Formats: C-alpha cells, structure tokens, sequence
C-alpha cells in the first residue's frame, strides 16, 4: 500500500520510542495472584490521599459559584415579595 | 475433588458454554417467577386479583 | 356521621403556636386592606395593595403541616 | 416572578405508589373512574383511553362491555348512504361530552377544559398539584384580590384565578363498596385514576426496573472483579534499572 | 542488585498455587459474568422484536 | 501471520479494537469514547424500532408518539430509552470533551482529531434539536419557532432563509416532515464522522494522563482494556436502567406531553437541559444577530483553543493555577446551564452575561497569561542562575 | 381550483365557479356547524358523499 507520512506512533516492534536498555520488568500471572489484594485498605486510605490532595481545586470556585448563585436567587425571591417593589421599579428604570 | 470439577466442567470450552447456557435457562426462569412473586406479595390488598376477590366475597 | 378529614386537619393546625401567629398576621392585612379600600379614590392609586404573602405563608405551613397525616388519615 | 404568578408550590403528600416498590391502589382506580364519571364528566374529555385498557385493572370484562353500551359511536354507514350510530365495543375510546373546541368553549365561558389523559405527567408537581388543586378551593379569595366574573380562585393554579369551580363536594358520589365520600376521598381516588390513565405503565415498568437494576447491578460487580483479575498482571508488576556499562 | 533476584511478590501471591482451583475460581466468576449477560442479552433482544409484533389495537380488533 | 492480521476486514477490526497499543496508564476518563459510541448505537437502535410506528404529519405527531407510550409492546421502555439515553449521551460528551480540554489533548499532534470532534459536536446538537422537535409538545413547537425566529436576524436574506426552512409561513407540517427526514438523517452523518474520529485517533495514538510519552511501554487492547471499557459500560447501564425505568420523567420538561397548539405560549421556553448553556449565551446580549453569532462563536471557539494553549508541557496534570481557572470554567458552565433555565430577571440577566464573559474568556484571556505564568515559574524554580 | 386557473379558465371565471358549491367551515361561537361558498384552495368536490 501507500507508505504515507510518519507520525509518532508506529506498531509493535518499531514504536518509535527512545533505546532502552537495562530495565527489567518482572511480572507475576493473575492465577497465582489474588485479586481484591487490599481493597479495604486502599479504600480507606489511598482514597482519603487522594481526596486531601485534590479537594481545594473543587470545592472553591464550587463553593464561589454556589454562593453566588444562592445569593442571586435570594435577591430575586426578595425583589420579587411585596417589601421590594419601590426596589424593583429603581432596578428596572 | 477439583481437578474433577474442572475436567468435567472447565476444560473444553464446549460444555462450558452449554452450562452457561443452561445456567441462563433456569436462572432466568426461575429468578422471573422469584421476583413477580415477591413483587407481588410486597403489595397485598393494592392488585387487581385482590381486589376481584375482595369485591366478589 | 362523617365528613372531610382535610378541613379538619387544618383546623386543628390553625390553632398552634405558629398557626395563630401567621393567621394573626393573615388578618392584619385583612382588616389594613379593607381600610384601605373603604377610602375614596380606590379607582386609581397606581399600587393596590392585595394580601397574598400572607395567605401563601399561611398556606404554606397548612400544607407542610397537613402532608404526611392526611393519606394516614383516609381511606 | 412574584409566588401569585408562579403558583403555591404543592406539598409532598404520602401516596400508595410513591417509591421502587409499590403500585397503583386498584381499588381506589375504580373509585376514581367512579369518581370521574359522575362528576368530571360533564366537562373533561378523556380520549387517549380505551374501554380494553380498564379490564383487567378496575373493571372486569362484563362491566366494561357494559359500560361502553351506553353510548353511540359513528359507523361506516349502511347500504343506503345514510351515516349509522352504533353501542360501543371494547376497541373504542372514551368519547368526551363536546362534539368539537368551540361548543367545549361556549358551555364554559370561553375557557376550554384540558384532555385529562395526560394531565399528572404534563404538569410541575404532578399529582400532589392535582390534588391540592382539587382540594385547596378557599370560601372567598384573600383581600384585595379582584377576579373576573366567572373565575374562581386558587392558590395552586399559577396564576391565582382559575375558571373551573370548586365541584367536589361532601357526598356527590356514593361508592358501591361502602366507603365514605368525603372531597378529600373523591379527590384522592379521582387523582389515583388520573396517574392510572396517564401512566399504565407503571406496575410493569417498576417489575422489568426491579429484574434490570438486579441483574445489571450484580453484572456491574462481576466486572469489576474481572477488570481486577486481568490487571492483576498489570498492577504489580516490578521495574529494576541498573545502569549500563558505558562504551 | 543482581537480574536474577526477583523482587518480592509475597503480599501479592497465595500460599496453595493451585492449577485446578484457582482456574476452577477464576473461571466460574467469568462464567457467571457470562450467564447474566447472556439471560439479559436474551431478554433485550426480545425486547426489541418484541416491540415489533401485533400492537394492541390490532390485537383489539383482531 | 494469523487471519485476523490478514484478512481485510478482520486486519482493521483487529488494528482499531483488538491490539491497538494504548498507553499503560490512561484511567477511566478515557473510556468515555467507547460509552459514546455504546450510546451512539442504543440510540439508533432504539430510533429505528421507533420510527417504525411514528407517523410524522402535523395531526399525528404527538398522537403518534402517545400510541407509542400506550398501545405497542414495551413502547414505554422504547420512548424513554431514547428520550433518557439522549441525555446521557450529551452528558458522557461533555465528559468526553472536559477530558479532552483538561488532559491537553487538543494539543500539537491530535488537532484535526480535536477539529473533527468539534464536528460531531456540532453535529449531534443539530440532530439532538431536530429530534426533540420532532414531538410537537408545547416545549417543542415553540422551541423550535423560538430558534428559528433567532434564525432569521439575517439582514437580507433571514426572512427568506427562514421561510425556506419552515416550509411555509409557521411551524407546521412541512416542518414536522422535514425535521422528521433530517433527524433521521444526521446520525448516519454522525456515524461517518465518529469513523472520521476514530482514523484521526488511530494514526497517532491515546494520550495520557501525565502528558509524557507514551511510546515507552505499552498495552494491547484486547484483554485489558475492553475489560475496562466493560465495567464503565456495566455501571453506564446501571445509571441508564435507574433513569429509564424508577424516574423516566425527571428529566424533561413537564410540559412536552401538552399537545402542539399554535396560540397559546407556555410562559417558560426553555429547551432540552443540554441546549441550556449555549441557550444562556444567546439570551445574554440583548441584540439577536449579534446573539445567534455569538453563541455560533461559543459552539466553534473549542478550535481557537489549540492555538491559544501556551504551555510547554501537556496537560493540567502537574500544574496548579490552570487546574483551579479550569474548574473554574466547569462550575461557570454549569451556572450558565442554571441561567439559561430561569426567566430573563433581576440577577439573572447580570449573571448571564458575566457568566458568558468568563466563559469566552476562559479561552482566550484566561489560559495563555496563565499558562505563560506557569512555564516562567517553572523555569525560575528550577534553574538556580 | 388553483391549478384551473391559467390553463383553462381565468382567476375571475374559476372564482365564480367556486361559488355554487357548498363546503364544510369550522364550527362558530355556538358550536354547531356552519357551510361556506368555495374559494380557490379547496378541491374540486365529488358528487356522492361516501
Ligand atoms: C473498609 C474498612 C477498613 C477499615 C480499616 C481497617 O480495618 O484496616 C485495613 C484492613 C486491611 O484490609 P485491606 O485494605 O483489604 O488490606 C488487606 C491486607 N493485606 C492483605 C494487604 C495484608 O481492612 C480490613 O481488613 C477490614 C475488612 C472488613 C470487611 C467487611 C467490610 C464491610
Ligand atoms: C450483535 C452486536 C450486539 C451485541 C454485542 C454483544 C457484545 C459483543 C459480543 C460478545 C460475545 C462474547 C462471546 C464470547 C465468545 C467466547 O469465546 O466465550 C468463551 C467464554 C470463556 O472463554 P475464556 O474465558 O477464554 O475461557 C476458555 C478457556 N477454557 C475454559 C476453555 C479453558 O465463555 C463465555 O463467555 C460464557 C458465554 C457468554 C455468552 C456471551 C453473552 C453475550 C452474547 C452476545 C452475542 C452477540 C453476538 C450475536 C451475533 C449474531
Ligand atoms: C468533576 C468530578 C471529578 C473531579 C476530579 O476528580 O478532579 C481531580 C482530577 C485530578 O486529575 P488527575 O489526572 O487525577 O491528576 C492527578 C494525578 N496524580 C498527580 C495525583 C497522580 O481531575 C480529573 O479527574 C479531570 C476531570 C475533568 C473532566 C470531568 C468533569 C466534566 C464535568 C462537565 C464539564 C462540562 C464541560 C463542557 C465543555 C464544553
Ligand atoms: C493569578 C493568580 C491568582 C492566585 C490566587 C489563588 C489561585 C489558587 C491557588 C491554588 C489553590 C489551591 C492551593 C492548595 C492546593 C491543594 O490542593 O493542597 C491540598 C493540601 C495538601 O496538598 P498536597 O499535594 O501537599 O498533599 C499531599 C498529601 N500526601 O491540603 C492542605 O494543605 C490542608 C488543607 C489546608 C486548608
Ligand atoms: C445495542 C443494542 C442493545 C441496546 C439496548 C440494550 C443496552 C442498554 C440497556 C439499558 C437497560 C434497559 C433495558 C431495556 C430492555 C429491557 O427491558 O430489559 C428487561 C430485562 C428483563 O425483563 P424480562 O426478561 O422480564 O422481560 C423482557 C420483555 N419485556 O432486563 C435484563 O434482562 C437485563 C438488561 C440489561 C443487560 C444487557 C446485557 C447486554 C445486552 C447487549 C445487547
Ligand atoms: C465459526 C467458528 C470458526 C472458528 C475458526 C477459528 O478458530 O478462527 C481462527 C481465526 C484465526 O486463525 P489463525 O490466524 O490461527 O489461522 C492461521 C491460518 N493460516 O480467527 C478468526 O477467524 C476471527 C478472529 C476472531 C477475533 C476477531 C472477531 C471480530 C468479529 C467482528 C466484530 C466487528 C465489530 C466492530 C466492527
Ligand atoms: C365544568 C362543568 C367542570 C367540571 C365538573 C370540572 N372541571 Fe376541571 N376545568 C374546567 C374548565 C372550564 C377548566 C379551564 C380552566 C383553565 O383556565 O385551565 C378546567 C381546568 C382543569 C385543570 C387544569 C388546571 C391546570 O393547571 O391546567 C385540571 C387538572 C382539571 N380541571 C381537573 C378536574 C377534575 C380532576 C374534576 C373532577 C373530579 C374537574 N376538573 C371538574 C371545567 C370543569
Ligand atoms: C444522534 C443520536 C440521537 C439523538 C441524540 C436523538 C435525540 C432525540 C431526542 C432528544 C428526541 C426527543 C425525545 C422526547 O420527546 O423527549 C428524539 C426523538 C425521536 N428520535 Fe431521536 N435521537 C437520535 C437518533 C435517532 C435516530 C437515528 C432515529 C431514527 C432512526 C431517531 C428517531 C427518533 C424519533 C422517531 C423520535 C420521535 C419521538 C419519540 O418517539 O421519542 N432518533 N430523538
Ligand atoms: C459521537 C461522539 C464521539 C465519539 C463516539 C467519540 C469517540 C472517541 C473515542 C472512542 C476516542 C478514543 C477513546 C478516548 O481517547 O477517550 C475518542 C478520543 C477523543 N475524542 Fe472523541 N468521540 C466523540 C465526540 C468527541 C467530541 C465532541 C470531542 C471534542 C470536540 C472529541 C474529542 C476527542 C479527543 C480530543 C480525543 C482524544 C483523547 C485522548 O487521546 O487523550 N470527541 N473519541
């Protein structure tokens, strides 16, 4: 077929990657192994690291948009009552 | 006992299918049945055959 | 022998605590409103003041009140 | 907006068939068809409601084949020309009591009665709405409200001002089974049979829920736990680097 | 540290390996996966052609 | 060689789900593709086993689609397949897409990938509107004559670009018919698109989540990863059959089963939930060309983003300030979505437009002083000069 | 009647022909039904009923 242009990712064999040499890899088949190895522990505490180290980058600007919203929809619910209806002919002209 | 349960189970792959397939028979069979019952007894008095025989009594 | 148990779920609840406060707020604006429209030139005032908040909170607390008793309380 | 033009919210009441596992109260199905046939019948249309979808669920198959005799239905007409009516079969709908929009607008002043047969599944809050609805008719509106003539008012129709009067009444009906009626029970049973007749669906569908979340969930763990066993090779496998001898 | 000393693994492994009965384990969890997907591929199949029979106005007036 | 590397068929079948070398360490948001084309299928399906009982006319529409809820076998579990699977489609793309823009995959090898996804997206929100115009409720019609009455702000041509496409004067049954054939129509479209995807994919490979090459080591896709994509396609299940068949209705509108009547307006047009966002965009600024152009430049100003990205590493992974401004823009989108449901009000009017300044700029304000920020704090702290 | 006119008849001549026919108008403010003359958008009608 057509050899068309080279890209960064060849097949098995030839990936394009950079020479190693020198890294062995052991590895053990899943028959001799034991799945759920340490589930309730890494339930219970790699799942607590992870929460601790990526909270902050959720919770504030959740916590900024969701009191802006609550604040807006509480001065809609307030504008539209009865004690702020000379507020609400001021906000509209 | 095992080496046994894998020959006659879990060595070729042709009865193991057969297994899962008549496993798949009488389990969904019977686990239909299990569960219309037990739907219909966690509502006594609320079906229409209860209601029929209330009304015919 | 009987009638409605509604009706008589929110009388029993007009006669709380909360219920104669809100009721007596209710009828504030009761009479305040009528001496209001009892005045000359009700024709035009550019604002004339009805009494819903009143009656949607007292409502409200009738009907959170009344939600979990009244379909005990039926057939 | 303002709550007068938003409606009072209707509250959470406690129903036979509010949760995974429970269903329509069939007896109270009948007594709301009882219910809507002696009183919203007079307005209300119910079209999308065939007489075959009532048996086996609040009447047997004689008393709907007895039913649907009280009423004329258009044939395909004779050998002659003329059109011819006919009693009606099991196969036919429930015929609303206005032949066309404008004689359904004229007998009620210009306000048209909705189509009930889907009128708990197209509507905020459902049948706690219908309910409050039917029920929440005060004597005489608050002071200083003003209503048209020949609107009645209600907090829970958005809008405050609805063109339908408060007709559920103490003992309109009486039920055939004993129970008493009073405008809390009708409106109860009537709002029942209104759920029946927008979803039929219901008991069916909760029973095939129930078998698909029990099946799905369960399949939901077994591949879990075979996701672990094929990468019980790939989460622990181990990398040594010694560094090599230069050349 | 040398290329043939392996690492350890002895908080992964089990102290019976076993042939007959971890394949026996690990084959009948598979199995089961296999027989509730295929009793639920059953039933959506005939699901769907079964949306494709007689509908019930038909069947009314059959 | 073995017959699935020979055969034709079975060597692009094989290349493209069986050993196509994914990287070793891509988590579970990468398997959002294979739940969108999972989706892509039930929702053919589906439409297929539908469309074989809708009747599309103006006086048959929502009888038709009411016969499909009453009287054909398990029509209920159909329509709300459909109707629900929709919603978790768009939802599982919007993940698909918040991956694919925080994991820097739009980055300098995989942008015609990025360029054709923008594609499908546009695609799918296109068919995605014309399906639930197909129904004829009252959120229906006159969400339909809403947009198009947006449509003909044109100058000199909308009038009759609007009349063109209406098919008479209103929407009516020519409309009906003709968004009856289009929504048939796209998803094949969509298909030929999500192949095009799949090829713009496949010819350079997966990212992953560090940004680092994934050439070193990695993995075939047959026993690891479809087992994987097995278990989010089991829990996708799960959440599907939950939202079928407990609470069908929880997410539409309740007012889409009042029947198509062209004089009365239901005093609230708000459309389909995923439609909410681009829906707050448009109403934010009050002019209505400048409105349609503007939300037309929030749908395809995804493709300003790969050559606005500054950052010499891929990814917010290892950074900070763009994790905490991209959240940011997730909770603003999600706040736009809450906007674009509520009335044309007090705060919200405000808040709609603020919110659609901070999502226009997210993209081409916010990320390339941040990402300049972040590659000068980076060079400072690590070289000692 | 709209296709008759420019082939054979004109607009005046087919508009006057459309007139001796009755047709069946949407129901007024009462309810029942009512008869209108033809205009130039209705067919062209049968002379039997079924
Ligand atoms: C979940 C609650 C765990 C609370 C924390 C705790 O009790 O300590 C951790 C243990 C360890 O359990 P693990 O997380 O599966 O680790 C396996 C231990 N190895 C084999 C590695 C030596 O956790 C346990 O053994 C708790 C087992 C509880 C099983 C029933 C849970 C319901
Ligand atoms: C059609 C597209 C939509 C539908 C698309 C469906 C999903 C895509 C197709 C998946 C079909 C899976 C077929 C698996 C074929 C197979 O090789 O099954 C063997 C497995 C056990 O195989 P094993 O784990 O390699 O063990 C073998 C080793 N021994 C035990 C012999 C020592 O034994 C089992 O797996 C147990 C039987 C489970 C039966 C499969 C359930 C799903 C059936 C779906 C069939 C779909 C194809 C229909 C074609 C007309
Ligand atoms: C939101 C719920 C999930 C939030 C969350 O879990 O964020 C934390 C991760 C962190 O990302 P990470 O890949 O795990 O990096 C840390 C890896 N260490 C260094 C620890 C090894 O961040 C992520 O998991 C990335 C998820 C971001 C995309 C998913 C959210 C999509 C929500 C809808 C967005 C709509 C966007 C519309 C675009 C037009
Ligand atoms: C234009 C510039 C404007 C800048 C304005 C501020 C912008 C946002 C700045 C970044 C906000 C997040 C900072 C904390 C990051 C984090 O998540 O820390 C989370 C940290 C820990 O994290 P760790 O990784 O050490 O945990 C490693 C665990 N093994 O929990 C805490 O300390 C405790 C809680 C403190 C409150
Ligand atoms: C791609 C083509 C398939 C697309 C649709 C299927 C994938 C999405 C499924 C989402 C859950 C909704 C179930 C709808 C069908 C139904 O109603 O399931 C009801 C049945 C039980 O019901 P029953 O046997 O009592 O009655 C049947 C007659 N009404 O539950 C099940 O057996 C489990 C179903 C989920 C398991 C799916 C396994 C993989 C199938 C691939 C094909
Ligand atoms: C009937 C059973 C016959 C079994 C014969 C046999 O065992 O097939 C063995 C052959 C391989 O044989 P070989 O390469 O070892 O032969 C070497 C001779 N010189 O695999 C096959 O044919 C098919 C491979 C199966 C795996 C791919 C399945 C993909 C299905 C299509 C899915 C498409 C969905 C996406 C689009
Ligand atoms: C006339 C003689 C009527 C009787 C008896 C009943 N209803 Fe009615 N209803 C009627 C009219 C003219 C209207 C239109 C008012 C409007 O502006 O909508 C209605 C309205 C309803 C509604 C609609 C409320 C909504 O929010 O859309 C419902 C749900 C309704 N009606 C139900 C109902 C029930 C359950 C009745 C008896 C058991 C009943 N109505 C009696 C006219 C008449
Ligand atoms: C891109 C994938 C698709 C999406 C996102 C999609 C979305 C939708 C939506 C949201 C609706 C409205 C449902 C409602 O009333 O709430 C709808 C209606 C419909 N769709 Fe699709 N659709 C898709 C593909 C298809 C296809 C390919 C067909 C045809 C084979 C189809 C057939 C229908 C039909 C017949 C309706 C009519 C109303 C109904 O019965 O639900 N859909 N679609
Ligand atoms: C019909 C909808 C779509 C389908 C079926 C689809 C399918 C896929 C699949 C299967 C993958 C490979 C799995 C993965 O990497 O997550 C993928 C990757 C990708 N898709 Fe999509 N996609 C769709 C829509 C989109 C959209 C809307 C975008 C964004 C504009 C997009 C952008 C991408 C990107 C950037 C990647 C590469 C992710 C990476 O490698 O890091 N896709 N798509």
């Amino acid at each position: 077929g057509p050899p068309s242009g080279k890209t960064y990712m060849g097949w098995w064999g030839h990936m394009g990657g950079p020479k190693q040499k020198g890294i062995t890899s052991y590895a053990v088949s899943p028959y001799a192994q034991k799945p759920l190895q340490g589930i309730f522990h890494n339930a219970v505490f790699n799942s607590f690291r992870r929460f601790k180290s990526q909270f902050l980058y959720v919770l504030i600007p959740a916590g900024i948009y969701w009191y802006w919203w609550k604040n807006g929809n509480e001065y809609n619910e307030f504008l539209y009552s009865k004690a702020g209806r000379e507020e609400l002919e001021r906000v509209n002209v | 006992s095992f080496s046994s349960l894998y020959k006659t189970f879990f060595k070729r792959n042709a009865v193991f299918v057969g297994t899962i397939f008549a496993g798949a028979f009488v389990f969904q069979t019977v686990f239909d049945t299990a569960i219309t019952s037990w739907y219909e007894n966690h509502n006594k008095g609320k079906l229409w055959k209860d209601v029929k025989a209330r009304i015919a009594a | 022998e009987v009638t409605d148990q509604l009706e008589d779920l929110r009388e029993h609840f007009k006669n709380t605590e909360e219920g104669k406060a809100l009721v007596h707020h209710y009828e504030e604006c009761a009479e305040r409103v009528k001496i209001q429209q009892q005045q000359p030139g009700y024709a035009d005032l550019e604002h004339k003041e009805d009494c819903v908040e009143e009656f949607f909170h007292l409502q409200h607390y009738l009907d959170t009140a009344t939600a979990p008793r009244l379909f005990d309380k039926l057939k | 907006m303002t709550a007068a033009e938003h409606g009072l919210h209707a509250p959470a009441y406690a129903w036979s068939h509010n949760g995974p596992f429970e269903t329509f109260d069939h007896a109270s199905i009948r007594r709301g068809y009882q219910v809507y046939r002696e009183v919203c019948a007079a307005c209300h249309s119910l079209d999308r409601v065939a007489w075959r979808t009532l048996v086996g669920v609040s009447h047997t198959n004689e008393e709907v084949r007895n039913m649907a005799e009280e009423f004329e239905y258009d044939d395909e007409p004779d050998e002659q020309g003329n059109p011819k009516k006919r009693p009606g079969k099991l196969s036919d709908y429930i015929p609303g009591p206005y032949p066309n929009e404008q004689a359904a607008r004229a007998a009620n002043q210009g306000a048209l009665p909705p189509d009930l047969s889907l009128i708990v599944k197209a509507r905020h809050g459902g049948c706690d709405y219908i309910f409050s609805l039917l029920t929440g008719y005060p004597d005489e509106p608050p002071a200083g409200v003003a209503l048209p003539p020949g609107s009645n008012y209600n907090p829970y129709f958005p809008g405050g001002s609805i063109a339908m009067a408060r007709v559920l009444f103490d003992d309109m009906v009486e039920y055939e089974d004993g129970t008493p009626a009073t405008t809390s029970q009708m409106a109860k049973d009537v709002t029942t049979f209104l759920n029946w007749c927008a979803e039929p669906e219901h008991d069916e569908r909760k029973r095939l829920g129930l078998k698909t979340v029990i099946i799905l969930s369960s399949l939901y763990l077994l591949s879990i736990w075979v996701k672990k066993f094929k990468w019980a090779g790939i989460k622990t496998r181990k990398f040594v680097f010694n560094p090599p001898k230069p050349r | 540290k040398s290329t043939y000393r392996t690492p350890n693994f002895d908080d992964v492994l089990k102290e019976n390996n076993d042939a007959d009965k971890g394949r026996s384990y690990a084959y009948f969890m598979v199995g089961a996966m296999g027989l509730l997907s295929s009793a639920g591929a059953k039933s959506t199949v005939e699901t769907f052609i079964s949306s494709m029979t007689a509908t019930a106005d038909v069947l009314a007036m059959a | 060689m073995a017959f699935r590397k020979s055969n034709v068929y079975l060597s692009l079948v094989n290349s493209y789900i069986i050993d196509s070398p994914q990287p070793s360490s891509i988590n579970y948001w990468w398997n959002m593709g294979s739940l969108l084309g999972l989706c892509l299928v039930i929702q053919i399906v589906t439409g297929i086993f539908m469309a074989m009982h809708y009747s599309s006319n103006i006086e048959l529409a929502f009888s038709s689609v009411e016969h499909i809820m009453r009287d054909v076998h398990n029509g209920y579990i159909l329509r709300y397949l459909h109707a629900n699977g929709a919603s978790f489609f768009f939802m599982v793309m919007f993940m698909h897409m918040a991956k694919g823009l925080y994991y820097g995959s739009y980055r300098s090898p995989r942008v015609t990938l990025w360029n054709v996804g923008v594609i499908i997206f546009i695609l799918t929100i296109a068919t995605a509107f014309l399906g639930y115009c197909c129904v004829y409720g009252q959120m229906s019609h006159w969400g339909a004559t809403v947009i198009t009455n947006l449509f003909s702000a044109i100058p000199f041509v909308g009038n009759d670009i609007v009349s063109w496409l209406w098919g008479g004067f209103s929407v009516s049954n020519p409309t009906i018919q003709r968004f009856f054939a289009l929504h048939y129509l796209v998803p094949f479209i969509i298909a030929a698109m999500v192949i095009m995807h799949l090829m713009a994919l496949h010819i350079h490979g997966s990212s992953n989540p560090l940004g680092i090459t994934g050439n070193l080591d990695r993995i075939p896709m047959h026993s690891y990863f479809i087992f994987k994509d097995l278990v989010t396609v089991f829990l996708f299940m799960l959440i599907l059959a939950l939202f079928v068949f407990y609470s069908p209705n929880t997410l539409g509108h309740p007012d889409n089963y009042i029947p198509g009547n062209p004089l009365v307006t239901p005093a609230s047009i708000v459309p389909e939930w995923y439609l909410l966002p681009f829906y707050a965009i448009l109403r934010s600024i009050p002019d209505k060309l400048l409105g349609v152009i503007t939300m037309f430049a929030a749908i395809l100003v995804l493709l300003v983003l790969p050559f606005t990205d500054r950052s010499v590493v891929r990814g917010n992974t290892f950074k900070v300030l763009s994790k905490f401004f991209f959240f940011i823009f997730v909770f603003n989108f999600v706040l736009l979505g809450q906007i674009g449901a509520c009335h044309v009000e007090v705060p919200y009017v405000l808040m709609g437009q603020i919110a659609t300044f901070i999502y226009f700029a997210y993209f081409l304000i916010i990320v390339p002083v941040i990402s300049t920020i972040e590659n000068v704090l980076f060079y400072i702290g690590r070289v000692n000069k």
